[PDB]
This record gives structure tokens, sequence and C-alpha cells, in this order.
RNA sequence: CAGAUCUUGGUGGAAGUAGCAAAUAUUCAAAUGAGAACUUUGAAGACUGAAGUGGGGAAAGGUUCCAUGUGAACAGCAGUUGGACAUGGGUUAGUCGAUCCUAAGAGAUAGGGAAGCUCCGUAUGAAAGUUGCACGAUUUUUCGUGCCUCCUAUCGAAAGGGAAUCCGGUUAAUAUUCCGGAACCAGAAGGUGGAAUCAACACGGCAACGUAAAUGAAGUUGGAGACGUCGGCGGGAGCCCUGGGAAGAGUUCUCUUUUCUUUUUAACAAACCAUUGAACUACCCUGAAAUCGGUUUAUCCGGAGCUAGGGUAUGGUGUUUGGAAGAGUUCAGCGCCUCAUGCUGAAUCCGGUGCGCUCUCGACGGCCCUUGAAAAUCCAACGGAAGAAUGGCCUUGUUUUCACAUCUGGUCGUACUCAUAACCGCAGCAGGUCUCCAAGGUGAACAGCCUCUAGUUGAUAGAACAAUGUAGAUAAGGGAAGUCGGCAAAAUGGAUCCGUAACUUCGGGAUAAGGAUUGGCUCUAAGGGUUGGACAACCAACUUAGAACUGGUACGGACAAGGGGAAUCUGACUGUCUAAUUAAAACAUAGCAUUGCGAUGGCCAGAAAGUGGUGUUGACGCAAUGUGAUU
């Protein structure tokens, strides 16, 4: 609500962050399958809950 | 069944509101110069207790021993005015708000604020328009019998604390409420009992009264008095019921 | 006009809370919005606050009294300072 | 006409949040928020304000030179000249009676 | 801002240490105002008659930077 | 529109919607009125056309709506200083 | 395995079917693009109509904010577009909040219970200790002791209390934070300087009291913080309205010296402050008042000292200035690839008004069996602890509660939505969610209706009006004959003037019932404010009443907006409940009555407790019941 805590703003930018498209390289790693993810988070979908 | 609501009165909600309240109004320690000789304190404030019938009385003093000076919370007695002076000890003169030692008083006179024990500093005759008159004296073992507002008869012993006078407020009972709204600011800074629900227009789950396709009692509504709390409710240990006419 | 033939004080009242109980209001409420003379001052400023409390304006004597509920002094009150008079009287003689 | 909104996040009528109108020198209508007023002293023996101090908030009064908050009397900026005079006149009195009594006594 | 009303008390104001910049505005009322910036306040003096405004000038102290705005 | 209810146009009866003290308070009405007729009393008696006590009779008059405006007091004040002067020289004989 | 309304998964007929219809509404041209009903631009027509579809916030969300690209999935139609996807950027504080204080409360510690998880408890039955003087010390200074005295854990408010900032400009996105200018607060140390001292720590006023300073340790006291609600009155600021001048724009068949936009002065600082607007508001001096006087819209004041005269204080959202025209705004020219966007010109002026709106202040009045927080922190007083110049002249102690000057002010939040798309409701759901500002006209009005600023034109579209629907209307004659039942609809409705019954608790009923009028135009009369030699030249104001004339015999012409009356049952009334089938005669209520209890107590609670509530209480009180106004 544009007054937060410091540890509410390091949490919203650890969300941000884990929030990003997967690099292909990773993916095209020999015995690596990470490929898609559907970790993908949005803000109108699924909630963080604090 | 369920817990009634007499059961549920243990405190919590029904605690009383004591913020806007200033201060308890006992008369003092009972201290070297209230036992020997009197103290003159004089008289600076008289305020409105929200929840009392009755005003209370600021009083400066001075200590005795050390270099400040003692605000009371006396109990106001009619004809108290702001920067009169009080007079508290076994040498204080018989004059309306002065404190003087129950057994020092002649018999018959008029006190309020009473201590049923020497330093209880005030336990009977404190409501508006309240008092004790002192009935006799009995040196021997020196007790004092007194006559409280109830009518019944105490005997106290001849050392206790009393305030010359009737409590001031007068007759507040005398005027009719005429308003729901009136009864909810009277009892909204004393505590949550009111309104009151009939315990026949409840469930028999809520109250021993509750229940039946007519709102009646069903029993009788005098209890015994070593009732189980929970049934113990309505007339409690009643001696006799119904209308008096003409009796001691 | 007279304006009221007898509720007086009460005609704020209506046609509520029955004729009896509005008379014994308008009785109560006659000496509780009475203006009284203080005994220190001689003027008819003394009036009610907070059910007990009295006090008068003016220069000085803006002394408070503590007196009964809607009258400066009850009947029981002056008969008790009466008889504490007399036994002070008794005593001291 | 030009309408104005709060300088602060606080968004509520609180005594804490009274605003002015003003205009600035760009023809614009806005808020300008401000303190409580300043109270004057009162006399400790009637209760009276006291003549000759301002109104000011109480950490306001640190700032102000001595003069400014007081009387140049006894008792100044404490008690009115009215409750001083009694109270010097009661004494003078009151320590005749005493030592009549002393007197009269021996 | 503070507004000063005396030819010597400014003259006094300017040679204080304090006292860093002058500035001189023309009015269209045929006024001279002289501004000086000192560590705290800013003091401003009219002057009404150019006759009076080019002896304060010459009055002035040389040594304290004067500029025309 | 409002030049026209300037001279007086607009202003019958189906054009009021709201009642008259709505329109025209009658109280604020009777502080002007009382306030035109205090003024004018005070200018009388300051400058000496009335003495102290015609003053407050007639202050106690306007406080008890004798007068309907400044003319009628005039008029009840013109009388009542004639009355005087005819006194004061009846008895100087 | 064929079943178990079997389990998991996948997939059918229904079916290209139901449907994608609340919230007045879109149209033309151009640009882009492969593709345009949905993108952008321009024009037109409209809506929200200031209690907004406007501008901001609290909670909640967390990057949705901005720029550049994309149109795979979502935007139940589409898409060149998006709160979608991808890549980067964006939140700058001594002055705004948190942080400090305390409220209801939470909760350690001592101590006591409990097998124990843990419970009670917050100066409590605790050896619960931080503040004040110099005893010693080279010498002009906070450490070792000397006897102290009711100190005390902390947490708990982004709406309570509180030290201090404004203007203009700037970005694609940040502004009381950045830039420019101009200020303020707190803390730390300590260069002047006048005053007074050859001896003590200033003067003036008959007073209220005033000043550029004008020594002050403990201890104590007082004040501020610090307080309800309603009603009227007076003042100020902003807004609204209005008369001129100036600049620009609109209309111009005709008329309109016309219509529209701008004409601005912040914090802070100084001097006045009843003047120019507003107390006799408080207090003081002279004087002593009945033939009592003064005085408010409102009835209060005076031998406890009126009226009157003269003073003192309270002092800004008031006046004159500085800030500050150098800013901003409007208009008009020159460079013309113009570059760091430069340069040259003007005006920004003089007046008025008010039962007007919002906010605020001042003096008042009413109400309470309701009397309407605390603390941090700051100030003042009583009191006198302590101090050392003298060769009549250099030299020091106070004055840094005078003025000026130096340094420092850490940490966290700051983007954006705040909702018919950024929160919750499974969603871009007609639901729900606290609050600030509120223009003009009509009108009593924050009603309804139209308009200005601002915003939007977003709710899949096209064609045609079949039955039956949903919503809105009308209808000859009859007028409830319909129906369980006047369900629904109609009818009445504003304002002014007449008139108003039974009954009644005398207060009401009552807007009872029942009648008349209402437009426009031209006038008349009355009701108020400074004013030149009892007169009186204008300016600046809104009402009320009446008359004539006139038209569709019409006029609260849209909107807005009581149907009324006669009886019975029941509940006295205001009020409250079955969220999502029952709002009632049910509950509650004041009133009335009964019962228990004088503290070693009544009632309630707890496993226990050196345990809790009533109780900051004391029979005019607390607790437990029944009935339900008055008579
Ligand atoms: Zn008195």
């Amino acid at each position: 609500p544009s007054h937060k805590s410091f540890r509410t703003k390091q949490k919203l930018a650890k969300a941000a962050r884990q929030n990003r498209p997967i690099p292909q390289w990773i993916r095209l790693r020999t015995g690596n399958t990470v490929h898609y993810n559907m970790k993908r988070r949005h803000w109108r979908r699924t909630k963080l809950n604090i | 069944g369920r817990v009634i609501r007499a059961q549920r009165k243990s405190g919590g909600i029904f605690q009383a509101h004591t913020r806007l309240r200033k201060g308890a109004a006992q008369l003092r320690t009972l201290d070297f110069a209230e036992r020997h000789g009197y103290i003159r304190g004089v008289v600076q404030k008289i305020i409105h207790d929200p929840g009392r019938g009755a005003p209370l009385a600021k009083v400066a003093f001075r200590n005795p021993y050390h270099y400040r000076t003692d605000v009371e919370t006396f109990v106001a007695t009619e004809g108290m005015y702001t920067g009169q002076f009080v007079y508290c000890g076994k040498n204080a003169a018989l004059t309306v708000g002065n404190v003087l030692p129950v057994g020092e008083m002649p018999e018959g006179t008029i006190i309020s604020n009473v201590e049923e024990k020497a330093g209880d500093r005030g336990a009977l005759g404190r409501s508006s328009g309240n008092y004790v008159i002192i009935v006799g004296h009995d040196v021997d073992t020196g007790k004092t019998r007194v006559k409280l507002p109830s009518g019944a008869k105490k005997v106290v012993p001849s050392s206790a604390r009393g305030v010359v006078g009737i409590v001031a407020g007068g007759g507040r009972i005398d005027k009719p409420l005429l308003k729901a709204g009136r009864a909810f600011h009277k009892y909204r800074v004393k505590r949550n009992c009111w309104p009151r629900t009939r315990g026949v227009a409840m469930n028999p789950v809520d109250h021993p009264h509750g229940g039946g396709n007519h709102q009646h009692v069903g029993h009788s509504t005098t209890v015994p008095r070593q009732s189980a709390p929970g049934q113990k409710v309505g007339l409690i240990a009643a001696r006799r019921t119904g209308l008096l006419r003409g009796a001691a | 006009t007279k304006r009221t033939k007898k509720v007086g004080v009460t005609g704020k009242y209506g046609v509520r809370y029955g004729a009896s109980l509005r008379r014994d209001v308008r009785k109560i409420e006659v000496q509780q919005h009475s203006r009284y003379q203080c005994p220190f001052c001689g003027r008819n400023t003394v009036k009610r606050t907070a059910a007990g409390i009295w006090c008068c304006n003016g220069k000085g004597c803006k002394k408070v009294l503590a007196g009964g509920a809607w009258t400066v002094t009850t009947a029981a009150a002056t008969s008790a300072r009466s008889t504490i008079r007399r036994l002070r009287e008794m005593v001291e003689v | 006409a030009q309408r104005v909104t709060y300088r602060r996040r606080l968004a509520y009528n609180t005594r804490s949040n009274k605003t002015r109108i003003i205009k600035t020198p760009g023809n614009n209508i806005r808020y300008l928020h401000i303190k409580k007023l300043g109270t004057i002293p009162r006399c400790g023996d009637t209760g009276v304000p006291l003549q000759g101090i301002p109104a000011l908030r109480p950490r306001e009064f640190a700032r102000l030179s001595h003069n400014q908050k007081k009387v140049q009397r006894a008792y100044g900026g404490c008690l009115s000249a009215n409750a001083v005079k009694d109270r010097i006149v009661r004494a003078f009195l009151i320590e005749e009676q005493k030592i009549v009594k002393q007197k009269l006594k021996q | 801002p503070r507004q000063i009303s005396d030819i010597k008390q400014f003259l006094e104001i300017a040679r204080r240490k304090d006292a860093t910049s002058a500035r001189i505005k023309k009015n269209t009322n045929k006024d001279v105002k002289f501004k000086l910036r000192c560590s705290k306040y800013l003091y401003t003096l009219v002057v009404a008659d150019a006759k009076k405004a080019e002896k304060l000038r010459q009055s002035l102290p040389p040594d304290l930077t004067v500029t025309e705005v | 529109t409002h030049a026209a209810k300037r001279l007086g146009r607009h202003t019958g009866y189906g054009k009021r919607k709201g009642t008259a003290e709505a329109r025209m308070p009658s109280t604020v009405v009777w502080m002007r009125r009382q306030r035109v007729l205090r003024r004018l009393l005070r200018k009388y008696r300051e400058s000496g056309k009335i003495d102290k006590h015609l003053y407050h009779t007639l202050y106690l008059e306007a406080k008890g709506n004798t007068f309907k405006h400044k003319r009628a007091l005039i008029e009840h004040i013109q009388r009542a200083k004639a009355e005087a002067n005819r006194t004061k020289l009846i008895q100087e004989q």
C-alpha cells in the first residue's frame, strides 16, 4: 500500500526476480530438461500471500 | 445445555468501565496525625465521577514527614464547597465534612463513608444521599453500634473513621429515567449489564426459564440457597414472596 | 401567550412517556434548571452541573458547592446539619 | 473552480490534519497543513488565562525569551495579579492573627 | 528575508564578514532594491532616489561582490 | 433574468417552491430590525435628542416589538418629546 | 468385469444449439497496416454534471508505472491495441510518515500454583536505584569515596499526542524528497557585544504590564499537551457574483460600447492591529450609580463598584512591506537547418457586493441519573545552593532564555491502482470495501434537470420489426362488477391565503377533512446602509404587498412532489432480530414489583493458586427474576 516494511519490500524483490523468462541455454544443457516452467507467477492470477 | 448469562458475567466483556473515573474514593491512611490529633486539609476541586451518582472532592493535605502536598479523593458531603477546610483526626471538630473516629462522636450523629475496620478507608454509606447513624457506644472492649442505610445494625471498632454529614447528590432515584436512551447512557459508563433479556423469552438451552409453548417458568422461581451455578436464577433463598401490606 | 396549560417545560416530550411520569419529570427539571443564591456572594447565579455540583459565576466567589441531585440543599441534609449542630453544642458545652 | 487534495498521506479530517487554502504565485489553489492553535497559560488559583503571555504550543515556549513567558511580578506567569494580591493580603493578615493570638495567650 | 531602512545599518551589515554578495534590482517605479545575501537572511534596502542610490553605491565597500539583475 | 428579478419580475405565487421562512428567515428579518432600531436609539441618545430614561424605555419597547420600523419609532419619539416639552413649559408658571 | 448414483482419464448426442440484449450513442475523413467497427489524429454528435465516469489518499495488491517492440496464448467478437508477452528504465527527505509517548490491551521479572506443556501475577509480601551536593586533586575541573530520597522492564496508533519548509521549474516515468531561490527546528562546542560591580546579579508604569540582554542548585507547586454534542450570532481566508480598463478569441442577414479566457502573490521575517473589518473579550486607573442604568438575534451585568473617560494584554487566514517579479500567466515580433532554443517588446491595473458555499476563529446559549483519555515532552513560579578583582585605572565570573557565526542531523517507506479491469468475491463478476476538495442556472436545498473544468464515448456488431416476453405509456362508456384480498396502476402532491371534527395523557390529532390562487409584461407602496451648505446630490440591496393590461380560461406548464376518511384486534411510543423464505402481535424499553447480600458478604469464574471479575464498588449499590407507558 506504498507503506511497506523492509521485510515486505525484500520479499517483493525476491518474488519479482523469481518471475523472469528462463534463459534457453540452461534448457539446452545436456541432461537438463528445465525447458518450460509453470512457476511463473502473474500479479492478477496467483497472489503471493505476503 | 449452555452457559447462562449470569455465569458468563465472570469478567471480560462484563468488566467495569473505569477510563474516565478520577480515582478511588478512599478517605486516607490512618497515621499518627489522625490517631493523636487532627490534620487540616483544603478542598480544591469538586468533580463528577462517571458511573457514580455522588460528586467527589479533591482535597489537598500537607505531608507531615516530607515537603510535599498530598491530594485525596474524599466522597463529597452535601454542603461541601471548594476552598473550605476539612479536619481529619481524633481532635477534629464535629463539623460537616470533617473526619473523626466513630467512637469519639456523640450518639445519634449522621455520618458517611464509614469504615468497617480501622484503616479500611471508608466502606459504609458511600452512595449519594445515604448515611450512617451512630446508634450507641460501648467502652468495655470498645465497640460502636451503627445503623446502616439498609436498616441493619453493625458493630464496628471504636476507632474507625467517618465523615460528618450526608453524601452529596441528593435523592437521585426520585426522577424517572423516562427513556431507554437515558438508561443506556447511565449504564454505558458503568458496565455491560443493560439491556436485560427475560429468561422466559429464551430457549431451554439458554436459561432454566426458557422453552414452552407459552412464556412461563414452569417451576417455582424461588430456588434454594445452595443451588449450583446455572440453576441459581429467579428468587434465590426467598424468605417470602408477593406483595406485603404492613410489617417491620 | 401562555403557550402551555400545564405541561410547561415538559412540552418537549410531546405526548409520550405518560402524564404522571411527565409531571414528575416536570417538577424535577423545574428544580434542576433554576438559578439559586450563593450563600457567600448573595447573587442569584448558582446553576447545576452534573447532578450534585453547583457553581456560580462572577469576578469573585467562584466556589463549587456539593449539593443535591437537582436542588442546592435537601431537607434531609438540612435536618442532619441541624442535628449535628445541636450535638456539637452539647459536646462543647 | 480549482479543487484541492491533501499534501500528506493522512486522508481523514483529524485534529492533526488541519488545512488552510492558499493561493500560490502560480495561480494554484492548494492546501497548506497547519498546526493546532496555541493556548495561553492559566492561573493556578482561579484558572483564568494569564495576561501578557502569548498563545503557543508547549514546545514553542522554549524558543521565546524569558520576559515574554512571564510578568515582572511575584508569581509572574503562574498566577494572576488579583490572585497574587489576594495571597499577599491573606498571608499578612493571618500572620498578624497568629501574632495577636500568641500575645493574647501570653 | 528581512528589510532594512537605515543606510548606515545596511553599510555596517555589508562590511560584516558574513556579507558575500549584493544584488541590484531596478523597478519600473524608479526604485532600486539592494539585496545582501548573508549566511542566514537576505537583507533588502529600498531606495527611491537615484541621486541617493548613486552615492550609496559609491559608499558601498568596493571589495564586496555586487551584481545587477 | 437577474435584472428582471431585481425590477420585480418572476416573483409571483407560482414561482415560489420554498416556504416564506425558507426563502427569507423571519429570525434574520427580526435581527435586522432590532439592530436598526437599537442603532437609531443609540444615535439619538448620543446626539442628545433623548435622555437615558427615554432611551431605556424605548429600548425595552423595541425589544417588545412596539415599533414596526424606524419611521414608527421616530414618530413615537416625537410624540414623547412633545409631551415632555409641554409638561416642562406648563410647570414654568 | 457390463454394471457397484464404482475410481482415474479421454471423448459423444444435445449443438454450431441456449446464448454473447442492465448502465441513452455513435458518425465522417485521414494516417498506419497484409488485414480497421474497436489503434492514432482531426471534425461532429453525446454522457458522467462537483455526494462525478473528476483529482487524491487509508486497507489490500506488488511492478500492474514508463519507454521500445510482438501479436503464439488471454482481452467469451476483433485487434495494427492492452493492466497481455518480451527487453530495459523508474521510487532521491533533518522539515511527509514510521521511529518517540501512552490508551484499551499484551507481556516478561519477583513470588506462588501446576506431573508437565505452562497458569496467575506487573512495587506483587523483592536487599527491584537513577537523580541532587563537592570530601580528596597539581588547578579553575564530572571520578573514587561520604548520608541519601514515592524513580523505574518492555511492546502496543502510517486516523490519538507530537520540533521544524514553502514557492517556481524539471523527467518518458520522482517530487513539500531533485534543481534554483528563500526559510525553519533540534543537538554539540563556544568569538563578540551592551548592561551591572571600586562591591553585587537592569530599568520604566499611581496599575493592568513592557523591554535587546537583565545570574540562578536541589526540592516543591502551577500551566500547556488535554479533549462531548447541538443551535443561533459576528469576523477572516478561498470560492461564487458584479462595474470599469488592458490583451487575445467567438458571433456579426440584422442587433449586441457585445460574449468568452487571463488580469496571481507561498512559507518565512519586521512594524502596526479594533484603525482599514471584526469584542468592552479579560484586566487596571478616576469616579460613585434610583428618576436605576448599560446591553445581545438570543437576558444577562453592576456599592463584591454601573454608565462614561483613559489605558494594559491577547494578534492573524487583517493592513504596509521584504520574499517578489527576477517567478508564473496572457499577448505581440526578430534569428528560421538553426544549434546549448535564443533575442527583443508590452500588460499583469482600479473597484464593489452578500441570511451565498467550504474551512477556520471569537464571544455565547441549551442538554445530561451521559459531564465527554492517558503519557511523552515543553514552559512558568516559590525558594535560595554556588560565585569573588581593584594601584578611581589595562585585567576576569553572568549575560550564547540578546544578536550574529560554525558543524551535524543516521535508518526504513516514497512507482502505480484504490476499482463497472490493478483489492476481495474461482473472472477484466451490474456485488462489497474507510475518507479528503465540490463551479454556474433553475430551484428551500449536497433533491431532480441542463451546463463549465476534468474524464469518457468502455461495455460483440449488422439487417428487419413474427408470436410470446421484459421495461415504459395511452385508451371511449361504466368505475372494483376482477380478485382470498383495490395486488398492480391511477389519483393527491410545491408554495400562498381561508378553514379544520371526534377523541385526548391537553402535549397532540393537524398538512385533519374541505376550498381559492399561481404565467408574462408595465407600474405602485412599504421595509435599510457613508453622504453639501432640520432639509439631501448619488452609490450600493434583497424582499413583501397591491393594481392594470395581456394569452390557448393557461401558468408548482419539464423536473421535483402527502390520496383522504370512519371503525375493530394488537403492541404504549423511539429502537432490535431470524445475513440467504417469517420485521411481527416477537425481543428490548422506561415504569412497576419481588429476591439475595453490610465485605469473615452476595453473584460469577478458575485444575490449582500468596488466583480473577463485579470492585477506581458499599443498599439512592451490586447481583437474580417477573410484568411491561399513563389511568
Ligand atoms: Zn457566589
